C-alpha cells in the first residue's frame, strides 16, 4: 500500500532444524526471506528488508536494510545453526534498527518468525509490548510448530500491545497441514490488501 | 572588503592530511557547515571526494556517490548542508585557473552558497597554514551590484594576479576572502597531551646512558679542549657555547633520576 | 657540600655581571650623537 | 576444563581426584599443597580410605615431625622409587620459604647455616645440596656462601596465600604516597 | 536576525551610561555567549563597557568575567570597560591589567584594544601619555602599533 | 612488545565526536580506526564515527549497523588504498563488559588482531589519557601498549597552527599510587588475584635503594665535576661580552 520498513527476525535455535519443512527448516527460512523480499520490493519502488538473528548467536545483525538479496541469502548458511531463542532481547534490536531506514515516512513494522517457545518469563514481554505501542510499531508474529508441544507464550505480549488491525498487533497462527512454506504466509494477512504484488 | 570565514579546528587537520598525502593530482573534497547572513561562512565538517585522474574536472564529480554518503552523515549527527569544496594546489600560491573557475560555475545552479577553498598543504608546513576561500554569489544582499562583506580588518588581498585585479567591479565568479578558526576551552587541551607513561620513557634515556656515562662525559670534555685552543689562536665562542649548553642539560637530567 | 658553594660563586658573579652592564651606556642614547 | 562442561558429573571426578592426590604428593613442581586449596579437590571426596594423606601433607611440612613423614605414606604407595628421591625434596621448599619470611625485616633476607640446620635437621653439607636444587629450578635468585656461613636470597616466589600482608602493605603505600607528596610540594616552591 | 541586531547592541549601551541597570549586566553577558551572530556578539561587548561608566573598582565583577572567557569578541570589549570606568582619575591596578591582556593573548584585535584603552585612564595628565606610548609604539604586531597611535589622539588631542 | 602510535588527526576526531553528536545521559560513542597493524608500531592514519546504542540496565542488548562498515570501505578504497580497518575506539577510559561482544563483530572484517583503542573525552587524567589495549588469548585478556603521537609534517604542523620535567613526572606518580590505595580499601569491604601477585614484587625490587647509596654518590659528584668546568667556561662567554661591550663604548666616544 504505502512505504514501510520490514525487519525479519529468524530463529537459529536448536528446534529450528526440525522437519516442519522438508530437508531442514533452518534452511527453509531462506525461501521465507526471499518470498518477502520479492513481494515487498515489487510493491513499492523503494523498499528495504532487514535481517536480525537473536537465537544462539547473541543479539547480532546478519544484514540491515538493503536492496540486494545476495548477501542476505549467503549469510543464512554460515550463521549459527543451534542455540537458545530469546524474544525479549531480540525485539529490542529491531526497535533501534527502524531508525536507520531510508525514509522517515515509512511505517514501522517488525516481522518475527518464532519456531520454538522461549524459556524466559513472560513478564518482560508486558513492558516490551507497551514500549513498541507508544512508538506505533507494527508487530507481526508467526507461530508454527510450537503449538503442538506447548501453548503460545507470546499471547500475553499481543494482549498488551492489542490494537485494531489498521495499526498494530497482528497475530497469526499457521495451520500444521500439508501446505508449502511460502504458501503459509501468503494466505495470511501479510502481503494481502496492499497496492501491488 | 574583508570577510571573516570561521573554520572548525577539526576541519583543518582533515583538509591538510587529505591534500598532503598525495603530492600530485590536486585532490578535492567537500565541506559542511552553516552561515550567518552573507557576511559569515562557518565550516564544521568536511567531506572527502573520490580520487580521479582528471585533475578536478567536470567529470570528476559523482552525483551518485555524493548522494549516498550524505544520507549516512545525517544519522551520525551532521545536520549541515554543503557549504562548498576545497581544492589543493601544491607548489603554487592561492589562485584559480580556467578549469577551476569553469568547474566552480557548475555548482552555482545547485547551491549558490558554495565556497571554493584553495589549500596548499605543501607550503603550509612552516607553521602558518596558507589557505584561502572563494565564495559563490547567492545574492539577496546584492542583486546586481552592492557592497557586501562587513567587518573589514586583519589581512589584505594577497592571492596572485588576476583575482585581486577585480574585486568590487566583478564579484560574481571570484573575489578574495580571509580564513579564521574558532576554538573552545575543551579543544585547547585536546592538543596539549603531547607533554607515568612518559615518566618511564624519561628514564630510558638515562638507563642506557649509565653504561656510557664515562664515555659520554669524556667525549664532551675532549671536545671542549679542542674548542679552547681555537680561541688561543684567534689573536670560536659560538661553537664553545653550543657545546657547553648540551652538557649542562644532560647533567641536570641525571640528577633527576636520584 | 663544598661543590654546592662553588657553583653559587658562579651564579653570583653572573648576577653581579648584570649589575653594571648597560648602566654606563645609558647616557649614549639620550645625548645626541652623529 | 572439566568443571564448566563436558561431563561435569561426579563419576569422572572420583577417578581424577585419586590421580590428583598422587600427583600432588609426588610432584615437586608447583608448590606442595598450595594448589590443593585452590580447586575443590578434597571437598568433593571423602576424608577416609587413603584420602586422608593429603591432610597430613600440610601438617608435616609446617611442623616437621619425623614421625609424621613416616606415617604420611604407607608401603602400598611409597614402594615406588620416585618418592625415595623426592622424600627430602618435599620439605626442602617449605622449611626454606618459612625461614625467608621470618628473617625478613627491611633489606635483610640473609640466612645462616645454623638457622637451616635446625629446621631441616641436616648438617651443613646437605644445606647447600637441597637449597641449590631449588635455586637452579628458578624458585630463588640467591646463592649460598660456604665460607662465611651466610645465605643470600633474593625475591622470586610470588608468595601466594595472601591476606596477612594486605593490611600491612596498605600502610606502606601510604608512606610512599606521603614521601612523594612532600618532596613534590618542595619542588614547586624551589 | 543579525541584520537589525548590530544596532540594538550599540543602542542599549548609550542608555546604560553612568550607573545603568544592574540586571542588564548579566543579561547582555550571558546572551552574548549564546549568540551565533558575529555582529551581535561584538556589539554586546562594546555595550558592556558603556554600562559601567566611572565605576572604577565597582566594575571589577564584570571585568573579571569578561577577561576569563576564551572568546575572541568578549576579550575585545573587556579592555574598553576598564577605559570608561577608570576614565579621568585612574588607578595603578587598572593599567597593569591592560598590559597583561595585550601581551599574553595572541588575538591581534584584543591586543590593540588594550593599548588604545590606555588613553582614557591617562586623561588626568597629558604630559606623561607619550612616555608609555613611545615604549609600545616600537613593538611588533602592527595591529598594536595602530592602537598605540591613537593613544596620543584620545588623550593629547 | 609492540607499540601504538596515533596521529593527532585521530585523537582530535575521537574527542570532537562527543560534542557534535550531543551524546548525553552517560552514553558512549563508538567509532572505527584505520591504519596498518602488521608492523611492530601500529599507526592510525584515519578514524570515523558510527552510531551505537546500548542499554545501561541490560548489557546483553547491543546493536551496531554494518552498512557504515561497507560504506566507508568503498569510500576509502576510492581515495586511500593503503588504509584498512585495524579496530575501533570508545568514548571513555572506564572499560565495560561489552568489550568481548564488540570484539566478535569486527573479527570477520579485520584480517589481523583487533586493536582496542580507549580515549577519554573528559580528560580528567594527567598526561595522555588515551589508552591502547590488545585482545589476545588469556578466555580473552587485554594487553595494554604505550600510546605515542605520530611525528610528521601532515599532522603536527596543523597542531602548531591551532595552538600557536620531573615536576610533571612526580604528579604522574601520585596518580598511580592513588589507584592502588582505592583498590585495597574497596577490596577489604567486598571481602571482610593478579594485583596481589605483582604488588609484593614492587616492594622487594624506596628502602632497598639505600644499600647502593654508597655506590650512588660515586657518579653524583661527577655531575658536580662536570658542572664545575661548565660554570668556568660560562665566564669566558660573559667576560668576552664585557670586553666586546667595552670596545663598543670606545667607538661611541670617538664618534
Amino acid at each position: 500500500m504505502v512505504l514501510e520498513a520490514t525487519v525479519l527476525v529468524i530463529d537459529n535455535s536448536e528446534y529450528s532444524r526440525n522437519g516442519d519443512f522438508p530437508r531442514t527448516r533452518f534452511e527453509a527460512q531462506i525461501d521465507s526471506v526471499e518470498f518477502i523480499f520479492q513481494a515487498k520490493r515489487n510493491s513499492n519502488p523503494e523498499n528495504t528488508v532487514g535481517l536480525i538473528s537473536g537465537a544462539g548467536a547473541n543479539p547480532r545483525v546478519l544484514s540491515t536494510f538493503t536492496a540486494e538479496f545476495g548477501k542476505i541469502l549467503a549469510g543464512l548458511h554460515d550463521t549459527q545453526i543451534e542455540g537458545k531463542l530469546h524474544m525479549a532481547t531480540a525485539l529490542q534490536i529491531a526497535q533501534l534498527t527502524l531508525k536507520h531506514r531510508q525514509n522517515k515516512v515509512q511505517h514501522q513494522r517488525i516481522v518475527a518468525f518464532v519456531c520454538s517457545p522461549i524459556s524466559d518469563s513472560r513478564d518482560e514481554l508486558i513492558r516490551l509490548a507497551k514500549t513498541l505501542k507508544k512508538n506505533n510499531v507494527a508487530v507481526d508474529i508467526i507461530n508454527f510448530g510450537e503449538i503442538e508441544q506447548n501453548t503460545e507464550l507470546l499471547d500475553e505480549f499481543i494482549a498488551a500491545v492489542n490494537n485494531p488491525q489498521e495499526e498494530t498487533s497482528h497475530l497469526l497462527t499457521v495451520t500444521p497441514g500439508p501446505r508449502l512454506l511460502y504458501e503459509n504466509i501468503a494466505s495470511s494477512p501479510i502481503i494481502l490488501e496492499e497496492g501491488s504484488s | 572588503t574583508k570577510e571573516t570565514v570561521y573554520i572548525s579546528s577539526i576541519a583543518l587537520l582533515k583538509m591538510l592530511k587529505h591534500g598532503r598525502a598525495g603530492v600530485p593530482m590536486e585532490v578535492m573534497g567537500l565541506m559542511l557547515g552553516e552561515f550567518v547572513d552573507d557576511y559569515t561562512v562557518n565550516v564544521v565538517d568536511v567531506f572527502a571526494m573520490p580520487q580521479s585522474g582528471t585533475g578536478v574536472s567536470v567529470e570528476a564529480v559523482d552525483d551518485v556517490f555524493q548522494a549516498k554518503m550524505m544520507d549516512m552523515l545525517k544519522q551520525t549527527g551532521r545536520d549541515q548542508m554543503v557549504v562548498g569544496w576545497y581544492h589543493s594546489h601544491p607548489g603554487f600560491g592561492c589562485w584559480l585557473s580556467s578549469v577551476d573557475v569553469n568547474t566552480q560555475k557548475s555548482f552555482e545552479q545547485l547551491n549558490s552558497r558554495a565556497v571554493a577553498v584553495v589549500v596548499d598543504p605543501i607550503q603550509s608546513v612552516k607553521g602558518k597554514v596558507v589557505i584561502d576561500a572563494f565564495r559563490l554569489i547567492d545574492t539577496g544582499a546584492l542583486i546586481n551590484n552592492l557592497e557586501p562583506r562587513q567587518t573589514t580588518s586583519n589581512t589584505g588581498l594577497l592571492n596572485k594576479a588576476n583575482i585581486q585585479a577585480l574585486i568590487h567591479g566583478l564579484n560574481r565568479h571570484y573575489y578574495s576572502l580571509n580564513i579564521d578558526y574558532h576554538k573552545t576551552a575543551k579543544e585547547t587541551k585536546m592538543l596539549m597531551n603531547l607533554h607515568y607513561e612518559e615518566k618511564e620513557e624519561s628514564n630510558l634515556a638515562a638507563t642506557k646512558s649509565m653504561v656510557k656515562i664515562a664515555e659520554q662525559y669524556s667525549k664532551r670534555i675532549e671536545e671542549e679542549k679542542e674548542l679552547t685552543e681555537e680561541e688561543l689562536k684567534t689573536r670560536p665562542k659560538k661553537h664553545l657555547s653550543e657545546t657547553a649548553d648540551e652538557t649542562l642539560e644532560n647533567n641536570i637530567v641525571s640528577v633527576l633520576t636520584a | 657540600q663544598v661543590f654546592d658553594e662553588r657553583i653559587k660563586f658562579a651564579n653570583q658573579l653572573h648576577d653581579e655581571y648584570l649589575v653594571s652592564m648597560r648602566y654606563p651606556e645609558d647616557k649614549k642614547t639620550q645625548q645626541n650623537e652623529k | 576444563t572439566l568443571e564448566p562442561s563436558t561431563s561435569i558429573t561426579l563419576a569422572e571426578r572420583q577417578q581424577l581426584a585419586y590421580d590428583l592426590s598422587i600427583s600432588a604428593l609426588l610432584g615437586d613442581k608447583i608448590y606442595n599443597f598450595g594448589e590443593l586449596l585452590h580447586h575443590p579437590i578434597m571437598e568433593t571426596i571423602v576424608n577416609d580410605s587413603n584420602y586422608d594423606w593429603l591432610f597430613q601433607l600440610l601438617n608435616a611440612l609446617t611442623v616437621g615431625d619425623f614421625d609424621k613423614f613416616d606415617s604420611l605414606i604407607k608401603v602400598q604407595i611409597s614402594k615406588i622409587p620416585i618418592l625415595a628421591q623426592h622424600e627430602s625434596f618435599l620439605r626442602q621448599k617449605i622449611c626454606l620459604m618459612t625461614l625467608i619470611e621470618t628473617v625478613f625485616v627491611k633489606n635483610i633476607r640473609m640466612l645462616s647455616f645454623e638457622d637451616i640446620s635446625k629446621a631441616t635437621h641436616l648438617p651443613k653439607d646437605n644445606v647447600e645440596h637441597l637449597v641449590m636444587r631449588a635455586i637452579s629450578l628458578g624458585l630463588l635468585k640467591g646463592s649460598i656462601d660456604q665460607v662465611n656461613e651466610l645465605v643470600t636470597i633474593s625475591w622470586v616466589q610470588p608468595r601466594i596465600i595472601s591476606g596477612d600482608q594486605i593490611t600491612k602493605m596498605k600502610d606502606r603505600l601510604v608512606e610512599w604516597n606521603d614521601q612523594v607528596e612532600k618532596l613534590g610540594k618542595k619542588m614547586e616552591a624551589r | 536576525s543579525a541584520t537589525s541586531g548590530e544596532a540594538a547592541a550599540l543602542g542599549m549601551g548609550l542608555c546604560m551610561l553612568g550607573t545603568g541597570k544592574p540586571e542588564a549586566i548579566h543579561d547582555m553577558f550571558t546572551y552574548s555567549q549564546e549568540t551565533q551572530h558575529g555582529n551581535i556578539t561584538r556589539g554586546l561587548a562594546v555595550g558592556l563597557a558603556l554600562i559601567n561608566y566611572g565605576r572604577q573598582e565597582l566594575a571589577d565583577d564584570l571585568i573579571t568575567k569578561m577577561l576569563a572567557s576564551d572568546e575572541s569578541l568578549l576579550r575585545y570589549g573587556g579592555a574598553f570597560t576598564i577605559a570608561l570606568a577608570y576614565a579621568g582619575t585612574g588607578n595603578n591596578s587598572a593599567v597593569k591589567r591592560l598590559l597583561h591582556v595585550a601581551v599574553s593573548d595572541s588575538n591581534d584585535d584584543v591586543r590593540r584594544a588594550a593599548v588604545i584603552a590606555l588613553g582614557f585612564v591617562l586623561l588626568r595628565d597629558y604630559t606623561t601619555v607619550p612616555r608609555i606610548v613611545q615604549l609600545l609604539s616600537k613593538s611588533h604586531n602592527a595591529h598594536v602599533r595602530c592602537g598605540t597611535a591613537f593613544a596620543l589622539g584620545i588623550a593629547c588631542a | 612488545h609492540e607499540k601504538v602510535t596515533i596521529a593527532p588527526l585521530v585523537l582530535l576526531s575521537a574527542l570532537d565526536h562527543y560534542e557534535r553528536t550531543q551524546t548525553k545521559e552517560n552514553k558512549r560513542c563508538v567509532g572505527v580506526i584505520l591504519g596498518d597493524a602488521n608492523s611492530s608500531t601500529i599507526r592510525v592514519t584515519n578514524s570515523f564515527a558510527l552510531p551505537f546504542e546500548e542499554d545501561e540496565k541490560n548489557s546483553d542488548v547491543w546493536f551496531l549497523d554494518h552498512n557504515y562498515i561497507e560504506n566507508m570501505n568503498e569510500m576509502c578504497k576510492k581515495i586511500n588504498a593503503k588504509e584498512k580497518l585495524i579496530g575501533w575506539y570508545h568514548s571513555g577510559p572506564k572499560l565495560r563488559a561489552s568489550d568481548l561482544k564488540i570484539n566478535e563483530l569486527f573479527k570477520k572484517y579485520t584480517q589481523n588482531n583487533p586493536l582496542l583503542l580507549i580515549v577519554d573525552v573528559k580528560q580528567q587524567g594527567v598526561g595522555l589519557p588515551t589508552d591502547a589495549y590488545v585482545a589476545i588469548e588469556q578466555e580473552k585478556t587485554f594487553l595494554h601498549l604505550p600510546c605515542t603521537i605520530e611525528a610528521e609534517e601532515a599532522e603536527e604542523i596543523g597542531v602548531e597552527h591551532l595552538l600557536r620535567i620531573r615536576l610533571t613526572n612526580q604528579l604522574k606518580s601520585l596518580k598511580g599510587l592513588q589507584s592502588k590505595l582505592k583498590d585495597v580499601v574497596e577490596y577489604l569491604d567486598k571481602v571482610i588475584h593478579t594485583i596481589l601477585g605483582k604488588l609484593q614484587d614492587v616492594f622487594n625490587l624506596n628502602n632497598l635503594q639505600k644499600a647502593l647509596t654508597v655506590k650512588t654518590n660515586d657518579e653524583l659528584m661527577v655531575i658536580y665535576i662536570s658542572n664545575l668546568v661548565r660554570s668556568i667556561i660560562a665566564f669566558d662567554d660573559l667576560i668576552e661580552n664585557k670586553i666586546q661591550n667595552k670596545k663598543i663604548q670606545e667607538q661611541r666616544v670617538k664618534d
